[PDB]
């Protein structure tokens, strides 16, 4: 009965309490029995079969938890005679020169044609001239080795329930794929009224625009009006939408995707500075590498627009496609990996123009010999060259190597390589493969190319990027639930969710209905996402992966529809985190080792000086008089003080500092402090004098042009608070619980080889992130000097037996021996020498190896990542490690890292070596 | 340790003449390094000191003064920019030899200043400096360390030939200013050419 | 000391109040002193919102305006009563006024009449740009 038997157990564990604070083995034997006879039942070899194609299992986990928890429980100017200064504290108001204020007296108070006087005194002044433990501890802790040890092969086989990774990829190219609706993969989460965006409905009209509608209806040409402006390097998640008045609206994300949790909250986009465009903006293209270039393409026109941080247009870039009579710009295409490389796609011609270089003349002009392009998509190969691939109106997919000779430098280039793909479903008629061809695109991280056709077949396909060849094709059908709609729907917009490997969209040319695809190494999961009322027809989808209020990554799709409302979806995680799982994710634990300013300064002019409680009694210009004025000063009889505003007038300046007189006409009606960027300060003053007061590099950036300055209340028993003067200076599962409770138990039974060797073997056996903790927590001078004996003699034999085998360390593996090494580099290197001891060149060579096979570009990088996922870290590390051999080849292997043409190893090197001599 | 990293730095500049072609930019963290292990060739040991003046040898090895090639000294070339490596290497030395807060340490930074000023002079190196202004002046009428990292965060040396005439501007000025403060070397003599 | 003689505050009733008066540009003959226009009074007819003319006693005048030279009781310091902007001069206000509210055909009580000393304290104008230029330029 496997219900109902924790909360007993629990109960159970309540009066062993009871008896733990007073009594005799209340529970202690009783749970030894209790694990014992979930032993017996586990041991059935049928159930352990069962399990491997339930109750029992939770009631073992569940008493091995308990059974842990029992065991845990169980020269001066003077020298020369300027910037002088007054020393309040040595009453000098006579005065000091920058040099004597900050040594004879320094840590005294100080206010910014003149001779030193502290070097003036000739006084030398200035320098500057139970019986439960004992039973647990008997033969239960031999039982359950004994136990886990006949369950090891079931214990495996649960553990198994980068190389991981690699396999998954192989999988996903050789397994046939299973096609699944479903309508899990996005739910609704929040959505904005009708007229959120007035205007996104594009009403073309006249010549040109007839022109467009006839294109958007024969499906050679579709809008996209939404584009999303979030690189990955970069941290400005924008959303950028195009309008009928063609205007391009950047809006702010951030904080409509953090009120995702919003029970009842309207959907909020901070509106930035617009972008200018002088044409109907037809597609919107953002770049990938960098988050601030926006391609804007027209017809015939292709404007590249940069934004500032503000969203405002910083810089505007016009191309020049060069259209053929009665041809048009379909759309344009940031090359993958780059940030200048942009692709313009047009029916004859397909135009890549290099924009650090030349926005006038393509570096590449590629034509087809006949039909015309009706989609371009850019691969990558093993060498990391460019391949072109061109979906042709016939049905044809074309290829084409980027190379010198292939290079628009001698003209247009005919691209006459032909993709060869064979299916009963492609049966080429009237030069018609399928009705023609559609959409085609490549996956990067899948490895995998997409594409459709006219008859509404769909593909995707294993290519050999040396040969360009088709591996394995694996057929896409849509069954629509619709009754009636036997005939498959063609797709296109194909695209993947950028930080979320397997999830994939496209929208249905004929419908416009988005679909989203999951895809696993053996299925296809495929959600049509519909409308609820189908009236707000779907215009653009854009889907993004951000980083929640939880810090989770959360993949949110969001829509726009025609009525101008957007709807927000958001990913199923547990239908779309299948390449998202620690186990094929490379979790590395490298990750977690990863007085004189105002002299420089100049007082502003022009500073708006208007606080608020000033401006219902003086007026602007009387504020800033009375400042500015000696003898005059500004008065406010408000309880508690008062603020004033301080407005700079002047683009051009930062304000870095500010100089407050106060105490000029009484001491009494002197604020008693001040408060400026939230800082406090106190006005300790006897006499009328000066406060300085700096604003740090961030609090500048903060006084660029505004500045709130508060004044607290005077002591005045009339209330009264007087400001003298104010200067503005500036410049210009089941089975994670399972091990849980073992490991835990083990370790507090511990608290011893075979120990170790146990959980090196643990080590050794898979787990997601999961039993990897839990051999952490049991494995949590004699002491330290087994301890680095073990850890150090594995990592030995880990870099020993790869040589052997001339089998690359697993960089996960290696990261972990790295990690080890350094801690005990540091906490006992004479025990790192002695033990290892060809270590440190083995560490140094498998380091090389690893750095050698990472990956050239994230993007381009598959859904298995080779390298090291930290070399900076991993560098700083190794730096450690040979250093604490050092104090107890190494240095050529310094040298080697520093002289590293990839600068952060030797940059990384650089800041590991300075802290060792620090 | 101070005789294992004083053994690292001797191998270092050893292995040091592979260091050419490399690239300053990619040798800033080398040469950061050596100046680090230099923070400790410090106090009255001789044997310190005499490893300090091996170094000074090196880098007077690899400085041109004795090669009369002052026009590809004016062309920005590898050897160029590992030259101004060299002298901002040495300005750094002689950088911190003031007597701020220097428990007998402005006695060591004092020998290592007016040893390096006395190495540079016995190459005659301000000879060298004046012809490369010389040259640098004949292209200027044709036309008509850390620190540099803060001031210019892009790590490019840009403007090679203002650095070249700003680091020369220094050793030199360097050189005079320690020949002044130590008596036992004498300064530089300038003629009305100069 | 100078009070603000009959001027009873309508929202703690103390009349002849010393401190910064505070006179309502919306509501009709609507006063507040120092203490309940701080702590945001508000009545049936009277909000936080709207408008309001600080208006000084010759004392206090001679303490805020202190160290500079003026008119006995000059009011220099006018509140725009369309959108309550302060700090405004007779001439720099009539500049913002057809600026910013030309279109705005709201009553209104003219700042400038109630602050100077001798003009229509509840004077009452649906265009204020009216007074900014015929009564008060
Ligand atoms: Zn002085
Ligand atoms: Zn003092
Ligand atoms: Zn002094
Ligand atoms: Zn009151
Ligand atoms: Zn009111
Ligand atoms: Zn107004
Ligand atoms: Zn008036």
């Amino acid at each position: 009965d496997g219900t109902g038997f924790p909360e007993l157990m629990v109960v159970m564990a309540t009066l062993a309490s009871a008896g733990q604070g007073a009594g005799h083995l209340q529970l202690h034997n009783a749970a030894v029995d209790w694990l014992s006879r979930c032993k017996k039942y586990l041991s059935q070899k049928n159930v352990v079969e069962k399990l491997n194609a339930v109750m029992i299992l939770e009631c073992t986990c569940h008493i091995m938890s308990y059974l842990a928890d029992v065991t845990n429980a169980l020269l001066c100017t003077f020298t020369i005679t300027q910037h002088w200064y007054h020393c309040h504290t040595c009453k000098m108001v006579v005065g000091v020169c920058t040099v004597c204020a900050k040594v004879c007296h320094k840590d005294h108070e100080i206010s910014y044609s003149f001779f030193c006087d502290c070097g003036a005194k000739e006084d030398g002044s200035c320098l500057a001239l139970e019986e439960l433990q004992n039973q647990a501890n008997f033969s239960f802790a031999p039982l359950v080795l004994d136990m886990l040890n006949f369950l090891m092969d079931a214990i495996q086989t649960n553990f198994q329930q980068s190389s991981r990774a690699q396999q998954a990829l192989s999988e996903l190219h050789t397994v046939e794929k299973a096609v699944e609706m479903t309508d899990q993969l996005m739910v609704p989460t929040l959505g904005s009224q009708e007229g959120a965006f007035e205007n996104v409905r594009m009403n073309y009209s006249g010549d040109q625009g007839q022109t467009i509608r006839q294109l958007i209806s024969a499906h050679v040409l579709r809008r996209v009006a939404m584009c999303v402006l979030s690189s990955p390097h970069g941290r400005r998640q924008h959303l950028a939408v195009s309008h009928e008045k063609g205007k391009i609206t950047v809006l702010q994300l951030s904080a409509l995707l953090k009120q995702a949790d919003s029970s009842k909250r309207k959907l909020t986009l901070t509106r930035l500075a617009s972008a200018p465009v002088p044409f109907t903006v037809l597609s919107l293209t953002g770049n990938p590498c960098k988050e601030d270039y926006l391609a804007v393409c027209g017809l015939k026109d292709c404007h590249v627009l940069t934004f500032s941080s503000s969203g405002s247009v910083s810089d505007h870039l016009v191309l020049h496609p060069q259209l053929a009579t009665g041809n048009f710009i379909i759309k344009a295409v940031w090359l993958p990996g780059s940030q200048t490389e942009l692709a313009i796609v047009t029916a004859d011609f397909v135009k890549i123009y290099d924009l650090c270089v030349d926005a006038l003349s393509p570096t590449f002009y590629f034509l087809l010999p006949s039909s015309k392009i009706r989609d371009v998509t850019f691969l990558f190969n093993e060498e990391g060259k460019n391949i072109i691939v061109i979906m042709s109106s016939a049905g044809y997919i074309y290829t084409q190597l980027m190379e010198e000779a292939s290079s628009a430098q001698q003209g247009p280039f005919y691209v006459t390589n032909v993709l060869e793909i064979n299916h009963e479903d492609l049966k080429d008629s009237n030069s018609q493969v399928a009705g023609g061809g559609v959409s085609v695109y490549y996956s990067h991280v899948l490895q995998m190319l997409f594409f459709s056709y006219c008859q509404g077949k769909s593909f995707a396909a294993t290519i050999s990027r040396t040969t360009l060849e088709v591996l394995q094709l694996f057929p896409i059908n849509i069954k629509s639930s619709n009754g009636g709609s036997k005939t498959s729907p063609a797709l296109c917009q194909w695209s993947e969710v950028m930080n979320h490997p397997g999830l994939v969209c496209c929208v249905q040319q004929t419908t416009g209905v988005p679909l989203v695809v999951m895809v696993k190494p053996d299925t296809f999961l495929i959600q049509e996402i519909k409308t609820l009322p189908a009236k707000a027809k779907i215009q653009d989808m854009v889907a993004i992966r951000h980083t929640a209020c939880n810090e989770q990554q959360r993949t949110t799709m969001i829509l726009l529809c025609e009525d101008g409302s957007l709807r927000i979806y958001m990913a199923n995680v547990e239908n779309t985190s299948y390449w998202l799982q620690p186990s094929l994710q490379p979790s590395s634990v490298i990750s977690i080792m990863k007085i004189d300013f105002f002299e420089h300064n100049q007082q502003l002019t022009d500073v708006e000086f208007g606080g608020n409680d000033l401006l219902q009694v003086y007026n602007a210009q009387q504020i800033k008089h009375r400042l500015n004025s000696t003898g005059m000063y500004v008065a406010n009889t408000k309880p508690g003080g008062f603020t004033i505003e301080i407005s700079n007038n002047n683009s051009t300046m930062v304000m870095t500092g500010m100089r407050i007189q106060i105490g000029t006409q009484a001491i009494e009606r002197a604020p008693s402090y001040i408060e400026i960027f939230g800082r406090t300060m106190q006005l300790n003053l006897s006499r009328s004098r000066w406060f300085d007061f700096p604003f740090t590099r961030e609090e500048a950036l903060q006084a660029d042009k505004k500045l709130n300055l508060f004044i607290g209340a005077s002591v005045d028993p009339a209330g009264v608070t007087m400001i003298d003067a104010v200067k503005i200076y500036g410049k210009t599962t089941v089975l994670e619980r399972l091990v849980v409770s073992s490991l835990e138990a083990l370790e507090s039974c511990f608290a011893k080889n075979a120990a170790q060797e146990l959980a090196t073997l643990l080590l050794s056996l898979p787990a997601p992130a999961s039993v990897q903790q839990q051999s952490k927590s049991l494995l949590a001078s004699a002491y330290h000097s087994h301890k680095d004996q073990a850890l150090l003699s594995k990592a030995v034999q880990c870099l020993n037996t790869s040589s052997k085998e001339g089998k690359d360390l697993d960089p996960e593996v290696f990261q972990r021996l790295v990690i080890t090494a350094r801690s005990i580099a540091i906490m006992r290197p004479n025990n790192l020498v002695h033990f290892t001891e060809s270590f440190i060149t083995q560490l140094v060579n498998h380091f090389w190896k690893l750095h050698a096979s990472k990956p050239k570009n994230a993007f381009l990088a598959p859904a298995c990542l080779p390298g090291l996922t930290h070399i900076e870290a991993t560098v700083n590390a190794l730096v450690d490690i040979i250093h604490g051999y050092c104090t107890c080849t190494a240095s050529k292997i310094y040298m080697q890292m520093l002289l590293c043409p990839d600068p952060a190893v030797s940059f990384s090197c650089k800041q590991a070596l300075i802290r060792v001599l620090r | 340790l101070h005789m294992v990293r004083l053994m690292l730095l001797e191998r270092l500049l050893q292995t040091l003449p592979q260091l050419r072609n490399v690239g300053g930019v990619r040798a800033i963290p080398y040469m950061q390094v050596i100046l680090m292990l230099t923070t400790d060739l410090d106090g009255e040991d001789e044997k310190d000191k005499g490893a300090l003046d091996n170094l000074l040898s090196q880098l007077i090895a690899e400085l041109g003064m004795d090669k009369k090639d002052v026009s590809k000294k004016n062309e920005r070339s590898a050897l160029n920019e590992v030259h101004l490596v060299v002298m901002r290497l040495l300005s750094v030395f002689m950088s911190r030899t003031k007597s701020g807060s220097k428990s007998s340490i402005c006695e060591s930074s004092s020998l290592i200043s007016s040893a390096t000023a006395a190495a540079l002079l016995s190459s005659g190196a301000v000879d060298y400096c004046l012809h490369v202004l010389k040259s640098l002046l004949e292209y200027w009428k044709s036309q008509q360390l850390r620190q540099y990292v803060k001031g210019h965060a892009a790590d490019v040396f840009e403007a090679y030939t203002q650095l070249l005439t700003e680091m020369v501007l220094r050793l030199p000025y360097q050189i005079k200013k320690i020949t002044d403060t130590n008596s036992r070397i004498p300064p530089p003599v300038f003629d009305h050419s100069w | 000391m100078s009070r603000h003689e009959g001027v009873s505050c309508d929202a703690c009733l103390k009349g002849n109040f010393r401190g910064r008066r505070y006179k309502c540009l919306i509501c009709y003959d609507y006063d507040l002193c120092a203490s309940c226009y701080e702590s945001g009074a508000t009545t049936t007819r009277h909000t936080t919102d709207h408008p309001m003319q600080c208006i000084l006693t010759r004392v206090d005048f001679d303490l805020y305006y202190g160290g500079e030279a003026f008119s006995v009781e000059q009011p220099q310091s006018f509140t725009c009563p369309y959108c309550g902007k302060m700090g405004y001069t007779e001439t720099s206000l009539q500049e913002h006024v057809t600026s910013e509210h030309a279109e705005t055909s709201t009553e209104v009580i003219c700042p400038i009449c109630a602050a100077l000393p001798g003009g229509d304290p509840n004077h009452v104008t649906d265009d204020f740009a009216a007074h900014l230029t015929l009564e008060h330029r």
